């Protein structure tokens, strides 16, 4: 799903794109939880963490 | 001053009755709170046929709703015109009939039937003069078919001379809703033949066809079908409620329509049914009304009149019209289609005219056709009943309610004899 | 007024009950604390003066772990503590242990609580017994409970959502044994038995949900959605309402033949959702697809006798009629000659609610097709040789004998399953 | 701040006194064709 | 006040009827929207414009 | 000018008297303090020089609780403090206790106050005795008081609105015993006895007023409405006035036969009101409906001997004549061969006043039908085997013997009730 | 103004009485210092049933405490409500009875009984009207059983007509506390049959079972059992103390319960007893309270009613309730369980309604059942007494007190005759 939503094949997605992916997987997920997981995955990044 | 006692049975019957009472209150200018807001004297002139005046200005329908489960009546009460009905006329049980004519006729319908007859008698004695009872319900359902047939038998026993009219929704030919529809229809037709003086057969698939082809609607819910049924139900008795140039009551229709006592099943249709797109394209004339009237697509019965022969046909027109026009039109119809009309009856048309058309329509007309085409519908129902009964599938559910296996075959025999009579008068030759 | 008493026996029963009751809470808005911020809940919940709602359910198990998991999880303030009944010793996959020695006191207490529950119900549509055929607790204790319910309550409609062992894959070894025993028991007590297979639901999850590692939580969520669709007509109004009593009338032709295949549609993840139209005809076709069956039993082998379709959401009678007409004209779908209609369509205006944390997508339409078809005899045919293969050597038979059973019980169960096979063959034949 | 209560008319007291007039008025109030016992 | 239970039953019946009335009004609005679709509605107006 | 002395004996008597006197105060405009802001109150209240009106009633009971409730409630400044008579020890459902040992001094004081009340009345239509057949106080003390009144006052018409035990539902165990004893007592003393059953009035409340939880307050309100309708002709003018002496002379075919069924119409809540015409014919039909009877005794079983109709409100003699003619032509209602007329119609122009806080609606028309019919023998038949079933084992006989009874008293009461059965059969037969 | 004289006997009786008086003071809003702090008129309206007014606002219980050892009443005085009781009502000896019925009835009970009757007469003469005496004590203990039976005999001699109500803690079936419990119980039951007008039987093991199964307590001390007993003692007489829709005094209960004089033994139970977890989960309806009432586990006696037949049963409901609802529930119970009810009594239920429920509870209900199930309890006591008496174990202790061996035989004969009467009315057939 992340690959389908990643148009540039860059391996990285924005917050909106990965929240969309996580909602397509599990509808109940909010954006804050996804962003928190993004931060704990990559601490210092300007978005675009590797999916 | 000729009163009619309306009865609704089952979910389908209750929905049809609610739509019908909404339509009639609209015709008579009655708001859902019961007050008159019509601004027309003829609306209040004959309001007593269907309604009774309460202590205030409220008018309550002379309607009795019967059911074994309270959900349908809760929906009816909460509908837009749910408050006009007197709350005591909602007679409901607690355990619904599981599409079981036996449950609705013998086991569970028996206890509620005395409450129902108490309400019916209370409403009937209040009537100054009583034209009769009209019962709207669906063949092929447990509480509807079962308790309807039981109540019709009881009312026939109590008031044999009074008119009995039935609006029965026969199970549809092609797409059947429940499995046990042939059983319920077989057990209900046997009762209707013996008891009901006048019976009008409706098919949901014919209704879908007419609303898809004439009305050309895209999403026809049950509301639209109930609306068409309500239109016919009003138009049959509008000659009682409104002055007519050539008026004709229910008993006159029955006398002119029924040649022999058992041949009292009729297919009905309403005109003019026009799609919203073609409303401006169509021109409202008596010939146009007759053309749509005699179209087989307009029949709300699945059986088409082409296959059979018209024994009789009543046409109740509504609107300021020419009696010469109407009579000439019906004569030309008979002469053109003499092959489809029975030879040994000199005139196969009972033409009636009412001066008050339904709201919005300059003209209208309801058609009531007694033709041998209904033979094929009963034949199809029997073709399903025999297939199920040969292997006795689902027969244990009716047996566990304590009805004899011989009763099924007796009902089948009565249906077969009725079909035989229709064929006999289809192929009867004069002299 | 439309109360239904839910019984969950054994680990599988309780684990599918967790999903079922989470789904009901989500559907009716009831928070896990017990109360929600009318009377559509009365089928599953009884409200108190304080406004807090308690389910009319009973969690029965001879093992403490599964019930204590519920007592410790989020739904600890929802359920009744005494309604959660916990045993001391597990049945250890022994039907005799669960039916003759350990199950006695537990079933006595269970009947006590069931009387207390039924006393609080004005009406009573029936019992929903969710157990696991193939385990001592579910099979033995469940069989005893069903027998007691048949004796005392009488004609109340008991719908048994049983899970038989899969054809090839399984988790137990004496599973054919206790499955045959419990099938012998429940052939004569339950009114409508719904077959479920773990292998079939695993296949459904793998193919439709694209879950390469399906698990028991996913299986239970699917089962919960199916039961919710089954009960939707009791709680939410809609055109063509169908009842628990009407299930038996429109689905059971003869009293012995009451085992039913169940199929839900659509089963699509949200990533695949809104990528197809999901029309009524397409969801009906999907529901009639053999892969969508939750039992490893190809309907092509047999013939359909009855099919009750439960539509949820934005469904119109014209569309259900068109879809069913296409199904009738379809050649691969084959009906018995003695049932010309064979269809019981019922629509509901409440769309299926989506469980947050689940894989199912938010779809505006749903179909639950429960069918009586003679093909179901094939699964009994599989267990009938899986049983006799071990029974020839009397393997593991000492275990069952030790808790007060006899070789005669095994013989009678095998003979009755053979009779059921013969009855299925006879109904299938002209 | 004086409390007030509606004064009744002499016609009402006469109607209460007379059995015939009261009953005729009630019949007139009963219903709308020809009034039942309209003529006092 | 002494007859709380009778008043409670009256309130329960009133609440049930009001809730069912709300449901019926919502369903009536939805059904009116569904049945409004007909020939007059421009379902093929775009196709006519394109042709 | 037309005084009627009200007696309320026992808990049921006092509890129905509360509703009765609330209804009378509301109907006559008398505030609970005692005074109101011509001479229509003279039937029920005597006015003092201060302008305060005191009711001509006597609250008799051997238990202090019920009387002290009235002494503490809103009507503490209305009733005479000495008129409220309280005993020290309750009769404990013992007819012997209430008739032989405890009741003596109490009935002496009761006669003293009754004489004081009667000395203040120019005329005296009679007594209205409201007691409870089926309890020591009402049965025993009521019987003793009735006997003393018959001895001293003589020909004054005593109308006893007695409450008989219901056929199946009941609250006491020795209720058949003291009921048979009290029936023996009052067969020869009361002039017109009206039967009332809690089961019948509960059914009326459940079906007509839609009260799923009827109570004694509702029962007493209905009874009070019936009594006010009966007495309306004494207080308010109207065409076809009826008198207390006239009820007897038009209703009691023979002195032994003076028990009466009572029915009220209409019984409709405010919500159900103004949805029906409520015409005279319809309300008369309702009054003649067997369900509307306030006794669990189907009038179809017997034959009507006399029927007194008491109309309230906008009722015209033409309408009552048409309604009663339809009633006569009705096949289900059947009268005795020796009474061709059998009807005593009486109209009153006063519509029934509505008690605020009650369930009855404000209806412009009312009918109170009090009927002498041979069907009433059915309730005596039920009590006659309920009595002898206990009497065969002499259950609870020592309790009655301890307070000065003999087995001969029970035998005599049973034989007299059998004779009453025989008399009812004889008058019913041609 | 119908007073009741409470008497506590022995250690168990004194503890039960102290707890009962604490519960009654809580209901009437009486603090341990005796001042009224209830802020409700109805509490003071009938406070004279149990309490008398002191010099100020203090209210003194009408209780008489009996013992041969001062320790139990030292505990009573040291308890939270130990200062309400008048010091003159504490009557004690110096040497306690070593579980010797003979010591408590003949040797040591004789001297103190004069003071006991003096205190009883002093308390009774102050009463305006006297309903009777209620005596709380334990069968199977020396001072309790012996002194209680002797005092009951003396009070029966003095006041034959006045009610006697007894709450006797019959020795438990399974686990017995003292060895000589069968002797003491056998000797006391013979006295209670002759003297006690009305008797309730309580068992410590039945109380333990109910507090383990319904209340689900973990460490229930004797205080909890005494509190259950006290709830029953209050609820049996709450109709005397509070206004009721259908009130019923003790004599009414006795008349409606006792068919024959010797069959005056009853089993009692209290509703609603709810565990902490299920308190929000349980919904209080009259059917719910009746269902908990008629359960065998709710009975505070060891004997289960299923084995026997309900001769009679009184139910005292408390709270705002429908008399129709209560009567319908009891009629439904009788119809459903007609097998457990005596045939030759058409109605086996005496329903009473009080308008004031206990504090905190919306509504409550106490049950008093006369059933032949108690026959098995007496049979078990007989099975122990005969077993010990055949070898005359511990008989010398009773003999050395001036007690004849013939009295043991007479008591056993009387108790067996009572058992025979219970069996006769269990298997009696109508007509
Ligand atoms: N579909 C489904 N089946 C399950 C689930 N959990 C367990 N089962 C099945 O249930 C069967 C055994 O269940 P139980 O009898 O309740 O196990 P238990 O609680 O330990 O009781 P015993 O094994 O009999 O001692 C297994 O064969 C599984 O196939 C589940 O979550 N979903
Ligand atoms: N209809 C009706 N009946 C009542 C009412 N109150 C009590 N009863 C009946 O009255 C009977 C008992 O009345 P009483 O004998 O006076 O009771 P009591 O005041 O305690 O006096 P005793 O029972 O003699 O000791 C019961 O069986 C009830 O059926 C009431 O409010 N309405
Ligand atoms: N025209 C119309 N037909 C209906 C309606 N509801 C149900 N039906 C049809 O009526 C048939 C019988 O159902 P019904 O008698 O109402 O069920 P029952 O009340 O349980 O007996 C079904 O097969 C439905 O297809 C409705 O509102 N309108
Ligand atoms: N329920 C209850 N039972 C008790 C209590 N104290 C003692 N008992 C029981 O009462 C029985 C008899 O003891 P008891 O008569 O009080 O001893 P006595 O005072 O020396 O005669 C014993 O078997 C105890 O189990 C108590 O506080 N509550």
């Amino acid at each position: 799903v992340f690959v389908r939503n990643d148009l540039t094949r860059c391996g990285q997605l924005p917050v909106r794109d990965m929240t969309r992916c996580c909602q397509a997987l599990v509808p109940g997920i909010s954006e804050r939880q996804v962003a928190a997981v993004m931060a704990v995955v990559d601490p210092n990044s300007a978005g675009g963490v590797d999916y | 001053m000729r009163e009619i006692v309306h009865i609704q049975g089952g979910q389908c019957g209750n929905q049809i009755g609610a739509k019908f009472w909404e339509v009639v209150s609209d015709e008579h200018g009655i708001d859902p709170t019961g007050t008159y807001h019509g601004d027309s004297d003829l609306q209040l002139e004959r309001i007593n046929v269907y309604f009774n005046e309460a202590t205030g200005g409220r008018y309550v329908p002379r309607a009795i709703l019967m059911d074994l489960e309270p959900g349908t009546m809760d929906s009816v009460r909460s509908g837009p015109y749910g408050q006009i009905f007197r709350p005591d006329n909602f007679v409901f049980g607690q355990t619904g009939a599981g599409n079981n004519w036996a449950k609705g006729h013998y086991t569970e319908g028996a206890e509620l039937i005395d409450s129902v007859l108490d309400v019916v008698r209370k409403e009937a004695e209040s009537c100054d003069c009583l034209q009769g009872f009209q019962v709207c319900h669906s063949l092929g359902g447990g509480t509807g078919s079962g308790m309807g047939t039981l109540l019709i038998s009881k009312i026939r026993e109590e008031y044999p001379d009074r008119m009995m009219l039935t609006f029965s929704v026969v199970p549809s030919p092609k797409v059947s809703d429940t499995v046990v529809e042939p059983y319920n229809a077989t057990l209900s037709v046997h009762q209707l033949v013996e008891n009901a003086d006048e019976c009008m057969v409706l098919d949901n698939e014919a209704l879908y066809d007419i609303c898809f082809r004439t009305l050309k609607l895209t999403t026809p819910t049950f509301g639209d079908l109930n609306h068409l049924i309500s239109a016919v139900m009003s138009g049959i008795t509008c000659c009682l409620r409104f002055p007519g140039q050539l008026n004709a009551d229910l008993r006159k229709l029955a006398v002119n329509l029924i040649p022999f006592p058992r041949l009292h099943f009729f297919m009905v249709g309403f005109t003019p049914l026009t799609s919203r797109g073609s409303q401006q394209y169509r021109a409202l004339t008596v010939p146009e009304l007759t053309q749509q009237m005699w179209d087989a697509k307009n029949m709300m019965c699945a059986a088409d009149p082409r296959h059979g022969r018209y024994l009789t046909a009543s046409a109740l027109f509504r609107g300021r019209m020419s009696t010469k026009e109407v009579d000439e039109q019906m004569l030309n119809v008979q002469n053109k289609n003499s092959s489809y009309f029975v030879e040994w009856i000199p005139n196969n048309v009972k033409s009636s005219v009412c001066d008050i058309p339904p709201k919005g329509l300059k003209m209208s007309a309801t058609f009531i056709g007694n033709s041998t085409a209904i033979q094929e519908m009963f034949k199809r129902v029997s073709e399903q009943f025999t297939a199920m009964f040969r292997r006795k599938a689902f027969l244990h559910w009716y047996t566990g309610e304590g009805m004899d296996e011989m009763e099924f075959t007796e009902a089948e025999s009565n249906m077969n004899d009725l079909v035989s009579e229709y064929q006999q008068y289809q192929d009867a030759s004069a002299e | 007024m439309r109360e239904v008493i839910s019984i969950h026996i054994g680990q599988a029963g309780i684990q599918v009950g967790n999903a079922c009751w989470e789904l009901y809470c989500l559907e009716h808005g009831i928070q896990p604390d017990g109360q929600m911020p009318d009377d559509a809940f009365n089928t599953f919940f009884s409200e108190t003066g304080a406004g807090k709602h308690v389910p009319r359910c009973i969690f029965l198990d001879l093992e403490p772990t599964v019930v204590d998991e519920v007592r410790t999880g989020t739904y600890r303030q929802l359920f009744h503590p005494e309604q959660l009944i916990s045993g001391k010793e597990d049945a250890a996959n022994n039907f005799a242990r669960g039916h003759y020695t350990i199950g006695k006191e537990i079933v006595d207490l269970a009947l006590d609580r069931i009387r207390k529950l039924a006393d609080n119900c004005t009406g009573l549509q029936g019992f929903l017994v969710f157990n696991a055929v193939g385990g001592g607790t579910g099979s033995g204790l469940g069989s005893l409970l069903l027998e007691r319910l048949s004796v005392d309550y009488g004609k109340k409609s008991k719908l048994g959502f049983t899970v038989y062992p899969s054809p090839q894959v399984s988790t137990a070894v004496v599973e054919p044994y206790n499955s045959v025993l419990s099938t012998h028991s429940l052939l004569e007590h339950t009114d409508v038995a719904v077959m479920l297979d773990n292998e079939a639901i695993y296949d459904i999850c793998r193919r439709s949900l694209d879950i390469e590692r399906p698990t028991y939580t996913n299986l239970n969520r699917l089962i919960a959605q199916v039961i919710s669709s089954l009960t939707a007509s009791l709680r939410f109004d809609g055109a063509l309402n169908v009842d628990i009593t009407e299930f038996q009338t429109n689905l059971v032709p003869y009293p012995r033949i009451h085992f039913m295949l169940s199929s839900y549609a659509p089963i699509i993840s949200a990533e695949k959702a809104y990528h197809e139209q999901l029309s009524v005809a397409e969801i009906t076709n999907a529901a009639f697809e053999p892969a969508s069956m939750m039992v490893k039993c190809d309907p092509r082998h047999g013939k359909y006798m009855a099919c009750c379709l439960m539509y949820r959401g934005d469904v119109v009678p014209k569309d259900v009629n068109a879809s069913v007409a296409t199904i009738k004209t379809k050649r691969t779908i084959q009906f018995v000659d003695w049932c010309p209609t064979g269809f019981k369509c019922g629509i509901n205006y409440q769309p299926p609610t989506v469980v947050p944390g689940g894989d199912l997508a938010k779809v505006q339409r749903a179909v639950c097709m429960i069918s009586n078809s003679t093909a179901i005899g094939e699964i009994f045919s599989r267990l009938d040789h899986k049983f006799d293969l071990m029974y020839a050597k009397r393997a593991f038979v000492h275990w069952y004998v030790g808790e007060g059973m006899e070789e005669g019980e095994f013989s009678e169960a095998r003979e009755d399953l053979a009779a059921l096979e013969k009855d299925f063959e006879e109904v299938g034949a002209e | 701040g004086f409390r007030n209560v509606e004064p009744l008319s002499r016609q009402e007291r006469a109607a209460a006194r007379d059995k015939d007039l009261l009953e005729k008025s009630r019949l007139q109030a009963r219903n709308r064709l020809k009034q039942p016992e309209n003529v006092v | 006040d002494f007859l709380t239970y009778q008043g409670a039953d009256r309130d329960q019946r009133a609440r049930q009827r009001q809730a069912v009335a709300v449901r019926t009004t919502a369903r009536s609005e939805v059904e009116a929207k569904l049945s409004g679709l007909d020939d007059a509605s421009g379902l093929d107006d775009g196709r006519l414009q394109v042709a």
